[PDB]
């Protein structure tokens, strides 16, 4: 696989080209 | 949490796909 530095903002980007249509938990709301 | 955990050298794109919902 290819991938160069992934954190938070990259792995947010990437995960979603990653879970494709699923959905992720990075963040939550209050 | 998941942050610093990748870009610091390269994790598994699949793990990753363990990170979605």
């Amino acid at each position: 696989f290819v991938n160069q530095h992934l954190c938070g903002s990259d792995l947010v980007e990437a995960l979603y080209l990653v879970c494709g249509e699923r959905g992720f938990f990075y963040t939550k709301p209050t | 949490g998941a942050v610093e955990q990748c870009c610091t050298s390269i994790c598994s794109l699949y793990q990753l796909e363990n990170y979605c919902n």
